[PDB]
This record gives C-alpha cells, sequence and structure tokens, in this order.
C-alpha cells in the first residue's frame, strides 16, 4: 500500500528529537501505553483472531492525515481496535459507550490481499537481484524506495514466514517464504542525493526476480 | 475544517475501553495486561544486547557464533522472546558503520534492546535515516567520517538486528561488567559508539 506510512526518503523533516543516550525516560510514559502491545498479543496469541500482520496493515489503513497527527501508541489502540471491530469481536457503539465519546477507527481495507506468489526463486549470498517492479493496494513489506531496483544478496535466512501480503489480510494462502537481507547502493535508492553507503532490506523472497 | 482531525474521546478514555470492552467479555486473561507491563519494562532490555557485546568482546569464539547465527548465540542466554526469535548481529568494522531502523513502522529486536524509543519510531527518524543517516548521526551527536561507509538495515521483515560495535582503545583488559556498563541502547541501534571516560 503506498500510504503515508512508507516514510523512508521522504523530505522535509527536521531533527531526530534525540541526542545520542539522551534519557529517554520509562518504557512507558503514560498509564495507558502498554495496552495496545498487550491486546494486540491478547488478539494473536490467545483469541486467534489476528496475525501480527494484520495489526500493522490496519495502521497503514488510518486515514492519511490521521496517521500523521496521531502519537505512536495511539495508533496502536485505533488499530487493534479496529481489528477487534472488523472481526465480528466488539462493535464501535460498544467501544464509543465505554470511551464515553467518538472513536473513529482506521478506513476499510480497498483490496483483499494476495496469495504468496507461485513462481520464484532461490537466491544465493552474491548474487544480483532486483525488486520486482508490482503495485500491491493491500499490504506489502516493501518500501518504495526499492521498487525495480537492484541488489545484491547479504543473507538467505534459514527460516520461512507467511507472505505478508497474504497473512496482513487473514488470507489461507499465505504459503512460507525465506527473506532474504538484499544491499542498495545509495546512489541506485537515492541517486547523488544522500550522504550514506548502502542501504540493506529485509525482502520475502515473493518480492523479487533474478537482476 | 479543511484537513482538520477528527473528533476524538481522550486517549486514555479510548485505550481503556478498549481493554474494558475485552475484559467485560472474559477474552483477557487475569493478570494478562499486567504481565506484559511486567516483562515490557523488567524483562526486554538494552542491558542483555549490552551482555552480548561484552562476551563477543572478549570471547572470539562466541563473537563468531553471534555473527554467523545470532538467534543461536542469543539463546545460550536465554534472550530470545516476542520480536526477537530471529537474530542477525551485524559488526562495524574501521571502515563500516552500522545503523538500524524501521521506516515502516517501528520493528526493533525488543528482547534484546528494550522496546523502541519514542525517537526511533519518528517520523523524523523514520524518513531520514535510509537516505542520509550520516547528517542524522551527525545532528544526534555521532560523527562518522567520509572514509567510513555507513550501512543502514530497514527491518522490514522478521529479522531483528543488533549491531555489535567496535570495542574502543582503551579498554584493555577490562572485564566483561566494566565493557557491559559503556555498550548503551544507542549503540545496539547503531547511532552511538560506546564511549570510554
Ligand atoms: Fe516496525
Ligand atoms: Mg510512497
Amino acid at each position: 500500500m503506498d500510504g503515508v506510512h512508507d516514510l523512508a526518503g521522504v523530505q522535509g523533516f527536521g531533527k531526530v528529537p534525540h541526542t545520542v543516550n539522551a534519557d529517554i525516560g520509562p518504557t512507558f510514559h503514560a498509564e495507558w501505553e502498554h495496552l495496545p502491545y498487550s491486546l494486540m498479543f491478547a488478539g494473536v496469541a490467545e483469541l486467534g483472531a489476528f496475525s501480527v500482520d494484520e495489526v500493522r496493515y490496519v495502521v497503514e489503513r488510518m486515514e492519511p492525515r490521521h496517521y500523521m497527527m496521531t502519537p505512536y501508541y495511539e495508533r496502536y489502540v485505533i488499530g487493534v481496535a479496529t481489528l477487534m471491530v472488523e472481526k465480528g469481536i466488539l462493535t464501535q457503539d460498544e467501544l464509543e459507550s465505554l470511551a464515553g465519546g467518538p472513536f473513529p477507527l482506521s478506513r476499510p481495507s480497498e483490496s483483499e490481499g494476495r496469495p504468496a506468489p507461485v513462481e520464484t526463486t532461490t537466491f544465493e549470498v552474491g548474487q544480483r537481484v532486483r525488486v520486482r517492479d508490482e503495485y500491491v493496494p493491500g499490504h506489502i513489506r516493501m518500501p518504495a524506495y526499492c521498487r525495480g531496483r537492484v541488489g545484491t544478496i547479504s543473507h538467505r535466512t534459514t527460516e520461512k514466514w507467511p507472505f505478508p501480503d497474504a497473512i496482513g489480510h487473514g488470507r489461507n494462502d499465505a504459503g512460507e517464504e525465506p527473506t532474504y537481507h538484499v544491499k542498495f547502493a545509495a546512489e541506485e535508492l537515492f541517486g547523488s542525493d544522500t550522504d550514506g553507503g548502502s542501504v540493506v532490506v529485509d525482502l520475502f523472497e515473493g518480492y523479487l526476480e533474478p537482476a | 475544517t479543511e484537513n482538520a482531525a477528527p473528533a476524538q474521546a481522550p486517549v486514555s478514555d479510548r485505550a481503556w475501553a478498549l481493554f474494558r470492552a475485552l475484559d467485560g467479555k472474559g477474552l483477557v486473561p487475569d493478570g494478562y495486561v499486567e504481565g506484559w507491563k511486567k516483562t515490557f519494562e523488567e524483562d526486554f532490555s538494552p542491558r542483555r544486547g549490552a551482555e552480548l557485546v561484552a562476551r563477543a568482546w572478549t570471547d572470539p569464539e562466541f563473537r563468531q557464533l553471534l555473527l554467523t547465527d545470532g538467534t543461536a548465540a542469543v539463546a545460550q542466554y536465554g534472550y530470545l522472546g516476542p520480536q526477537g526469535e530471529y537474530i542477525v548481529a551485524v559488526e562495524d568494522t574501521p571502515t563500516l558503520k552500522n545503523v538500524i531502523v524501521c521506516s515502516l513502522c517501528s520493528c526493533t529486536a525488543w528482547p534484546i534492546l528494550g522496546l523502541p524509543p519514542t525517537w526511533y519510531k519518528s517520523f523524523e527518524y523514520r524518513a531520514r535515516v535510509v537516505r542520509e543517516p550520516r547528517k542524522v548521526l551527525s545532528e544526534m551527536g555521532t560523527e562518522i567520517a567520509s572514509d567510513i561507509e555507513i550501512r543502514v538495515y530497514d527491518t522490514t521483515a522478521e529479522t531483528r538486528y543488533m549491531v555489535l560495535p567496535q570495542r574502543p582503545a582503551g579498554t584493555e583488559g577490562w572485564s566483561q561488567e566494566q565493557l557491559q556498563e559503556i555498550v548503551t541502547k544507542d549503540c545496539l541501534i547503531g547511532v552511538a559508539i560506546p564511549q570510554v571516560p
């Protein structure tokens, strides 16, 4: 999904609000902040109602201006609540009654997702690969800066996982694929307009093709 | 107004409403969220990654395991966990500085780095460090010379990373505890270099 959440490479932001080893304060800075992760794991591990990938996608589905003005942990309150309503476990009515006020949720998905691709290749370390020039309106774990670009394999994982573009939609056809550490030169991703050296993206097999 | 925020109840009230809606239906086991809060606050910690770095710095055999099968190395300490089940450690060298981000959200090796800090989840870091990591680190207080390659790892799938920083001069002969003390959270994320007094 080419949403505002795909922020790498966006220009115009100011300083990162940190200097090295500065005080970051407690793990939680308000008494509710442990609830989004905790209730995510209840949903995943206790209710079996959704996957972690579906949490990433529902946060991607926040209305874009809503995403941009909402603090991190509140985005996950909104996302987990949205999933609980979408999966039939809760209603928005009861959430607003308990909350005492409006509780707008993420927007409905505009894609049913897609299966794990049928034809892929097992790549070896050192091989050159290109990121498939594909547009996916639902969930995908490919930041757009690497779409269509060429890099080299640094690592093939020794484990496999369900394809995000399927399991992020709760589909039954996510299969399993390894992922690859793909090293891109900074100039391949941003031309002259970078001060970096290389960028390594961890890309599912189904996002890649031989160069 | 145009582009105005939607009306919303205070976030605390929304978050506790989500809790009560689920707990009222018997879907949240007793002590379940309190259990997680304690795990997040007390067990997941950058002191674990510091311990791993200090071990690597004084034990070449472990250093080699950590760099080739980070999962196995971490498991020897019992530090695998949620968002830290497949670990890859990346080593800094005299010509290479590694830095980690999740540009798409906040993915972090929770059990050995701790939950990410607010700044790591900021739009500023997420947007900028992939494209201008040298300038970002400089602004953050870390100068990386022109002759050093910077390599940014974007945590886009299930690999969870930790940086193995270079061991600084002036620590020869230190004990593992002494070494652990100068490996901070920011060292493990890669935006800081360990400092010697
Ligand atoms: Fe993330
Ligand atoms: Mg975009």
